[PDB]
This record gives C-alpha cells, structure tokens and sequence, in this order.
C-alpha cells in the first residue's frame, strides 16, 4: 500500500547549514549532529521575474588573474566553466 | 459549467476527454484550475473518440487526472491596440509590469493565415544605418526581413541593441520586440534602457523568458506578430524585432514526441519547415502598411547546415552572418563580408558607385582567403609582389570594416561612431583605388570615416 | 664560388618541393580515411536514432 | 552556488526518462533536458530592494540580494556541437 | 513453487503465486535436465512474474518447468578459507580440491560505506616503473587505471605491477578476472603456485567463456571478498583482470530485460552500475584497499561512454596508446593523458612536480612541430625547435623499460629503476646534460647510467 | 582447425539478430558480437593429462590434447582500429 501525502518535495534550509554536509534530502552525513534549520523551502519553485531583477554592477573575486581580468563575474552572473577532463 | 476532465499528464502535455458532441477544435483555449492557479491549456490534435491532446500554458506541478476543464471557444486572444504600448505582456497578454490593466479596446487571437499573395506590395526604400559593414554589404528596404545568424557570443544582441537605437528612433512608428526565449537579466536591462532613453512609449513588449514551459515560448512568437499586424492594418509602419527565432522551433522541438510524432533527420519535429513558414510569411509589408523586421537566429552549435539556420535563410530579404571566427579574432561587428548579402545589392537600386565597391571588397578578401594557408605554411616570402599588394589592401579592408558602437561602450572604453553610407563607400572605393596605401592598419581600425582615418593617421 | 652556389641552390629547392609533394599526398590518403569513417559514423548514429525514437 | 558536474545530472535525468519509456531525442536525451538546466539557471539572479522589501515583510529595507552560479560541463574531445554542451 | 513461462536467451521469466514473489534480489534454483541451475531475479513484474537472469548455460530450459525459491541472495564463502582457492561465481570451489572450510558467508549485493567512514591518505607507493611512478604516481589505498585498447600491454603491465609491489605488501590479496582469457588465469595460477605466494593471492575466475550472468557478478564476489579482508583491519591489494567486461555484460542482457537502449547501445543505468560497483571499493578508516584495475576502451575510443564514465572514478589513470607500442616503446604510456591526484608538489615534492611538468611541455612541444616537420621535414625549423625535437624524441625512447614479466618476448634482462634515478635521468636530459649521446642508446635501459654505457658500445 | 572469415560469420549474425529486432550498437552490431566470438574461440585450448583421463574413463591415460585455431578476419583498407578487429 501507498498512501500520497499532498506535498512537494521541501528541503531544510537556514544560516545553520553554513559548515554542514548535506545530502540531497537535508539529512547531515558529516556525523556532526542535526540540522539548525530557519524552516524548510520547497525545492522546486520559479523564479523572479523582468519586473523583479535588477542589473549587475557588483564584482565576486575569483582571485585568479586571468578569470578576473579576462572574463569577469558579477554577483549575479551565471558563468560556465567547459572543457576536458 | 466544465465540461471536460484530465485523463493524463505526461510531462508538459496534457489530455482531456470530452463528450462526444461538442469536442473542442484545434487552437481552441481551455481553462483549468490547478489549485487557486488558473491554467491555460492550448489544444493541438483531436485524437481518438473525445479526446483531445493538449499543451499547458503554464507549469503542468499540482493538476491531477480528473480534474474538470472547461473549454472556452475560441483560440487564445490577445489585447492590441494603442493600450499596449509601453506595457510588458506574457503570452497571453497579461501584464508582468506590475503598472494594472492593460485597458484594451479591443482583443485579437494569435492564430490567423497570412496575407494573400495579391495583397503583397513591392519596396526598394533603402534605409540607411551607421553600421559601415552592413551598409555596404547588405542593405536593406523598408518593409524588408533581415536576419541576424550566429553562434553563441558573436554579438547578435549588442548588434541588435545598436540597430534599435539607430533605426527605432528616427522612425516614427510604433514598435514591438518580441523577446522569445530570452533571458531574463536582458529583458530587465532592455525595459531600463528604453525607460530612461523616454523611448518606451513607442514600443510595445512581449516576453517570454527561457524558464517558462514550452507553450509559452512556443506561441509568445504569435502574440507578437498579433500586434504588429494590428498596427499593420490601422495603416501604419511598424518596427519588429524578434529575439530569437530559433528558440521558436526548439519550443516545438522539445513538445513534438510528447504530441505522438515520429522523429525528423536531427532529431527535429517532423513539421519544422511547416512551423517556419506559417510564422514567417505572416511578416510581411502589405498595400495597407508595412511591417519592417529584424531577426536573431541562434545557430546551433555554430554550423551553417543545421536544418533550422537552413530554412529560415529562405525566407529573409538581407542575411548577416556573423562568425566566431572573426570575434575571436577581435573584430567588432564580427560581420563575414563573404558569406552575408542582400537582395537590395543590384547595381540598379543602390548607387552603381556602392555596387562596385561592393564587388571590389569582396573579390579582394575572396582572394586573400586562399592565399592564408599559403602564407602559414610556405611563408610570405613565396608570395609575388603584387600578392603582397593585394594581402596588405585586404588587410587594411578588413580592419575598415571594424567599429565602435555606443551600445558596446560599456565594454570597451571608447565612445562610438556613425557612419553615412556615401562616406563608406568613399572610404572604401578610396582603400582600394590606393589613395590611403601608405597608412598603417591600425590607422583603420576602430574608427569613423576615413577623414578620422587620417587624422588617427596623424596621431600615430 | 657563387654562380655555383646559386646552382646548387636550385638543386636543393627542386628536391626539397619534390619531398613536399608526396608528403603532401601521404597526407590525402589519410585524412580521406579519417574522413570516410566519421561520415559512415553520422550516418549509422543517425538512423539508429530515428528508429529508436519512432519506437 | 557551484554545480559540480551538470553534464551527470543531465545522464541522471536521461536514465529517470528513458526507464519510464518517455520518448528519446538526440543521443537519447529527452527533449526537457533545455528546460530541465534552464529553469534550474535562471533561478540565479539579482533581484531589486522592493523584491527584498516585500519577500521579507519589511524587515529588510535598502538592500538587493544575489545569487551567483558556475555550472561546470565536461565535453569529449572538446567536442562543443553534443547535445548537453 | 513457480513456472518458467518465458526463456529468452539468458533471461528467464518465473511465474509466482501472488503471496510469495520473490524480492528484487533473491536467487531460484532449477533442475535443467541433471544440472541444478541459479536464477538472479532482477525485476518484479505485474501478476507475480519474476525477469531473472541465468547464472549457467540456459540451454535446455524448457517452458513449464518448476523453479524452487531460495530466500536469501548469492552467499559466498569468505575469510580464510578462501585464501589459496580458485572460485566460482557462486562462490564454489573450481580448483579440483575439496570443499571451502567457511565459518562465514556474506550476500553479494552490500552497501557503500558511508561518508564518515572513509580516509584519505597520501602515504605515497613505489613502482619499479620510470613512467608510472613519474608521471603519475600513485599513493597507497587509491584506485589506479589501465586503460589502453587491445594489443597494448594492460595485462603486462599488471603482472608488472603485482610482481614489484608486491615486495613492499606484506597482507593478503585478491585477483579477480572479469570476463579475460582463461589461459592467462591458468598461467597466472601456476606462476603463483610456483613463487610458493598462492597462500596469499585469493583468485576468483568467472572468465570469457561463461554466459553473461557469470560475467556479471563475477567482480561483485571479487569485492565481498575484499570487503571481509578489509573489515578484517587489513590492508589489501585488489586486481581487477577487465573491468570493461562487467559493462558489457549489462550491455548484452539490458535489451532482453525491456529496458530502452541508451547511447550507442549501452544500458541506460551505465553510470549507476558503474557507481554501485566501484563506490565499494575505498579505503575505509578501518582498513585499506590499494587496487588496480585494466579497463579496456572499445574501438581505440576514449570518447566512448563505458571509459569516459570511469575516468572519474580512478586515483592514478594510465592511458596506454596503439602508436606508441607500434613504435616499440613499451611500456605504451602515453604521457600527455596519464595523470594523478597525487601529482602535487606538496605531496611528492617540488624536484618531481618541476621535472613531470618539464617533460610535459616538452612533448607538447614535440607534437606541435610534427604537422609542420611532416609536410616540410626537419630542415624549415628554428634551430631551438631542433634542440626541442632532439631532446623530445630522447625523452620517449627514455620512458621505455625492460621489464621481468616481458622477458620471454624480448630477451632482455629486466630492470627495477628508483624514484630518484628516474628524476636524475629526466632532469638531466631536460637540462641537456646528455645531449651528446645517440637516441638508440636510450631505448630500453633502466638507469641513466646504463644509457651511457650503451652508447659506448653504440 | 582454419575458421575462414570470422568477419562474414559476424555479418550474418548481424542479420539473424536484426531480424529479431534486437537494439543495434556500434557498426550496428548487435551487443553480443563479442560473446558471439569468445564462445566460438575459447573451445580451441591445450588440455592436462588428468581432464582426457577423466572425460575418456579411463581408456586414454597420460596424453594431453590440443586444438589450435587460426581465425581470419578482413579489414576495410587496412585499418586494426575497427570495432571487429
Ligand atoms: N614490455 C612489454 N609490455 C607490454 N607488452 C609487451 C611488452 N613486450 C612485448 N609486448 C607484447 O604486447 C603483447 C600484448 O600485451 P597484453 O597481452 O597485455 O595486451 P593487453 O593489454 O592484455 O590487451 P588485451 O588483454 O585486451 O588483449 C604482449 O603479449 C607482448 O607480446
Ligand atoms: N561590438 C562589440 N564591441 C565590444 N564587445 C562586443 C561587441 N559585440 C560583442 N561583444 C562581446 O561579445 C559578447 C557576446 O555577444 P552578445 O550579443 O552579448 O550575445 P550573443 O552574441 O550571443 O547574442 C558581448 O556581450 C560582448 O561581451
Ligand atoms: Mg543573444
Ligand atoms: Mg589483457
């Protein structure tokens, strides 16, 4: 027998997982003890939209010299790293 | 009353059954409530005893088999008119500007056939752009199609950001851009741009986003033909820029298996040349007015013989191809003399002056192209003098080519150039004629017109 | 010493070009092969996908 | 936020798909596989102070949130023309 | 209790009652004709059927005949018992001896272990090898690859690499082969019995010519037996004879099973079944498997999806390649695609990672002037680029060793090289410092020393 | 024993097992292509005294039998690198 609870697929989610490994459901395999979680969030949801953005002006260091200075990234940005193996 | 109900939902389709007797025909509009969400459904075939499979308007999260539909008849409709200006729309025209109701007049539907073939008027009335590359090779009338084809990162947008402010803004009309699949970040970066340039009031928009399922960005093209051809028919000229017609096509591509069809020779809906024609040929300057467009088109994986880039060229007035090679390279507009042209190019239209300088140009760097292996691997030495003529003047042509643009100042740092057609062609037939043989190439690139050629001439 | 040295010169440039000649053939035949086996490979993934899909 | 390999969830997804017999497009994948990585990337974003102001109910006021995304891709022999890619 | 109702080829379909089906991995056992054959079930059906796969020849099944439903999976015999045996898929004994004295059996189908339960460890091992241990070299506990096609010296090379480092283990081992020739198990087999270290070396052989559920299995009862070495607190040295084979075995019975073919032709759980295998076999906190394993790429295509989903699963890589062995160099390492995790400077010290990226930049190089040097030959370069070629072309015949286990094919002595000889004799022929002798006299010599001897005598 | 073309043996067992419908893959090969070969070849071996005793009873005693094979295979312009080679 399956029973169907209502609800998507929600994850734990706060400023108590800074320093925690996680697997996909939110459960701790670091061995360090649970979760401090500020609630939970849904894991599939959409995004802001036109209205809601707003452009990038604000730089993220990559700390190389040619990332940073051949092809910067802003806070923001959603750049691809390609290649081989 | 509702009258259907959901009997699957596999992915992003969607079947209804019905009665018997009145089944919804194809095109038709349904409405769903998934959850406190209103949904849209579009049908696409009657298939079987009452059934009819259908595409979600919408996320397909949250609907359940059995759920009842009730089915609006007629297609989607779309407000158009003078309301629309100014005014961010969906696909189903609602307002994503967050500024109220859109107030329209009057509402059209998306699907409607094209013009009838006597109903199709002739121009030759030539625009003129500041862009030297595309004046000289591949101008094009009002009324006319052009089309932009590049891979990734060649500059189609900022191309199509400095033809906007170059031809919108002198032109009087009314404009639509159609932003099919495009990302978010540019359609907020664009609604700026037009709001503090105060030339919003003129353009109509239509977005859909790449994060949107695939209805919408498979139809969000239509709306944005709906109101072009509404200002079409009240007499006027209008200015259409579409954002990507490839992301039209890969929306069918994505839905096609889903909706039962065998597969295509790259995998390509079935129907691919069919989708195109039937979006493109609705574009098009009629004896009452004159729809005039620019189109970027995606080329996949940056070959020229994919079936997609490989229809729509037979469908557009003026072809700009673009290549990688060039922007790699570091030339700016990465236009290929060789591969782009226009039909607006005869010696009787143009000037006969710009017709032979167009011809000179491209049988010089036709002949540097086959002389570059040469060189690589036998060196410059083993070429004669007259060669060597002929490579240093296609070199200094194809840094002439090159030019900064006040949309890719941001970029670069330098402010931007407008360039009058007769002073390209005066620059050019100049070069050739060797009037200009003993300045540098750098004298040429980056800059205006040749009397700029000088005076950087000067300052190097 | 160099009316006979531009001779020879010219010796060596012919027998140079000739090497470069059939180089440059050995070459052809090779990459026509490459060639040949990549085409018969898009067309065989192909086809295989399009009955796949038909399913 | 760094996406270690979108190439394996793009094979991960393939696999989900095709064992539930949905219909195979180019190298098999599904054609969703675009809206799969699309919907997933756009949701990186800046979003505006009054986008801030509203999600939090006014306690945050002034400030415009951000995330930023580096997707990482294996191609085969720098292939770039395959279908993920 | 149930019926066969359906034979396709090495799948079998077993009709249950609707109250006692078996699980997703239980074993079944039929009389096909005088011989007791095993059934793996890998897919409950609908209406009580079972898709299972045969663990023997299904020739002979006829439909309606009665299986018999076993109620655990396949158990093999581990431990001590299992110590200087030759065993089956099943785990039974194959060697003529008598029967395996188990205290202990464990199902075939374990668990990873878990995230907290791992370690790392850069205790760095030695190789008698120049260009393995050069360039990439590979730490105690970390999985190393030979890939290569066919032809090109993976099975040599490991029997290289049981030969040498077995001098510095002391525990126990285990060699499992994977769908390979049996004459190499039966020579294996005797060359170990005969060194007087079979009681060591624990051998399981589900080989070429078995049906495709013998090679499927095979390397999982490989690891179960690994597995309870490493439980032990030992640390263990697993060899893995083809590692390509367990894929393919999945490939060929996938169809029949009514799963849709993925890429080329491949299953479309290829990742995940690579992933539930080679996730196993780690070094734990608790113990420490060091092993290698010979992949073979299909076609010479390191494009291909079984190799290119198992570059990422491997410590040490070594790509064996057809034209280097055509010239003669064995080993037929190619140094511009073998690498390591290992190759750092704060792990193997600044005099090695500075002389293995020398010899990568040179031979890079190398490769660069070859399209040029093919069309117009040698004479057109800068004489630099001719000092590049010369050393270049040194350096490859310098790679080349002889070793022991090849000494039947060729003639010559083998030879065992040291870390710091090897390092010696690659910077000083990066520095130049041997720019006076002939190429020939660098082909197939151990030291660098041995080298300038050979060029006395030409 | 002188199999004379293992490479039309492997075509018309490509045949057969495109008949049947059975997935293709590289060549269109079909997948057991290598079983096809290996259970055919593996039965040419050299074997001990004690396995002729054991399968004659007893009537042969002290011999070792042998059956050497050399199959022939034909390649297209004299490539090794073809997935039947
Ligand atoms: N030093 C050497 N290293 C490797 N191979 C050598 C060497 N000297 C000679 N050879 C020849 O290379 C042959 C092939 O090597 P090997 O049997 O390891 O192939 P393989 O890598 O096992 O490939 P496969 O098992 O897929 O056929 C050896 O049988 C031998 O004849
Ligand atoms: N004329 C130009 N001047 C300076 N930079 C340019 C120019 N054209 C393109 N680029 C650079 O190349 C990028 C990619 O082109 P863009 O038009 O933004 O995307 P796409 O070409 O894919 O539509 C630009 O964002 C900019 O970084
Ligand atoms: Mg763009
Ligand atoms: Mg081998």
């Amino acid at each position: 027998k399956v029973k169907a609870t209502g609800r998507i697929l929600e994850v734990p989610v706060g400023r108590g997982l800074l320093g925690r490994v996680v697997n996909t459901l939110g459960a701790p395999i670091d061995g360090k003890g649970p979760l401090d979680h500020d609630g939970f969030s849904a894991v599939e949801a959409i995004a802001p939209g036109v209205i809601e953005r707003q452009s990038v002006d604000q730089p993220v260091q990559t700390g190389y010299k040619a990332v940073d200075s051949m092809i910067p990234i802003g806070r923001g940005q959603r750049e691809l790293i390609i290649g081989d193996r | 009353m509702a009258t259907g109900k959901i009997v699957q939902v596999i992915g992003a389709v969607v079947d209804v059954e019905f009665p018997q007797d009145a089944v919804p025909r194809v095109y038709d509009a349904l409405e769903v409530q998934n959850g406190n969400e209103r949904l849209v459904l579009e049908v696409q075939q009657q298939l079987g005893g009452g059934i009819v499979r259908t595409i979600a308007m919408g996320s397909s999260d949250g609907l359940r088999r059995g759920l009842d539909v009730k089915d609006l008849e007629h297609p989607i409709e779309v407000p158009v008119g003078k309301a629309t200006l100014g005014r961010i729309m969906n696909v189903l025209g609602e307002p994503v500007d967050m500024k109220g109701e859109i107030g329209e007049e009057e509402r059209w539907a998306i699907h409607r056939a094209a013009p009838s073939y006597e109903e199709l008027s002739n121009s030759q009335e030539l625009l003129e752009t500041g862009i030297k590359v595309i004046d000289l090779m591949a101008p094009f009338a009002k009324g006319g199609k052009v089309g932009l084809f590049g891979g990734a990162g060649v500059g189609k947008t900022v191309n199509m950001m400095e033809l906007i402010r170059n031809i919108a803004i002198e032109h009087s009309g009314y404009s639509v851009f159609a932003g099919v699949g495009e990302r978010t970040r540019e359609g907020n970066d664009f609604y700026h741009e037009m709001t503090d340039s105060n030339v919003i009031d003129k353009v109509s928009l239509v977005y859909g986003q790449m994060n949107e399922p695939p209805g919408n960005r498979l139809r969000v093209a239509l709306t944005g033909l709906t109101m072009a051809e509404k200002f079409r028919d009240e007499g006027r000229d209008v200015l259409l820029f579409v954002d990507n017609i490839y992301r039209y096509t890969l929306a069918g591509t994505e839905v096609s298996a889903l909706l039962g069809r065998m597969p295509s020779a790259v995998g390509y809906q079935p129907t691919l040349a069919e989708e195109m024609g039937v979006l493109q040929e609705r574009i098009t300057s009629t004896k009452t007015g004159s729809i005039t467009s620019v189109q970027a088109v995606y080329v996949p994986a940056d070959d020229l013989t994919d079936p997609s880039p490989a229809t729509t060229f037979a469908h557009l007035d003026a072809t700009v191809v673009l290549s990688r090679q060039i922007a790699s390279l570091g030339i700016y507009p990465a236009v290929d003399p060789l591969d782009s042209t226009s039909r607006q190019l005869d010696p009787l239209v143009v000037g006969q002056e710009h017709y032979d300088t167009a011809r000179g140009v491209q049988s010089i760097l036709q002949r540097y192209q086959e002389l570059k292996d040469i060189i690589a691997i036998l060196g410059m030495d083993e070429l004669s003098e007259e060669d060597k003529l002929v490579v240093a003047r296609a070199r200094k042509i194809q840094r002439f080519l090159s030019q900064p643009f006040f949309v890719a100042e941001v970029f670069t740092g330098s402010p931007g150039k407008y360039v009058s057609l007769k002073d390209t062609i005066r620059g050019f037939k100049g070069i050739m004629e060797g009037e200009y043989d003993h300045l540098p190439e750098q004298a040429f690139y980056m800059v205006g017109s040749i009397e700029e050629a000088v005076e950087k001439a000067k300052k190097l | 010493g160099v009316v006979e040295n531009l001779a020879s010169e010219q010796a060596a440039r012919m027998v140079a070009m000739k090497a470069a000649t059939d180089n440059g053939g050995s070459l052809i035949k090779e990459l026509q092969l490459v060639y040949n086996k990549a085409r018969q490979a898009s067309i065989t993934q192909e086809l295989t996908e399009i009955v796949s899909g038909a399913a | 936020i760094i996406y270690d390999d979108l190439s394996k969830q793009a094979v991960a997804y393939r696999q989900i798909s095709l064992l539930l017999r949905r219909p195979p497009g180019r190298e098999a994948f599904p054609g969703d596989v675009f809206y799969l990585h699309s919907r997933l990337l756009e949701r990186a974003a800046r979003v505006n102070a009054e986008y801030v102001e509203a999600f939090t109910k006014g306690e945050v006021k002034g400030k415009t949130g951000s995330l930023t995304a580096l997707p990482i891709i294996e191609t085969q022999a720098g292939d770039v023309s395959a279908f993920v890619p």
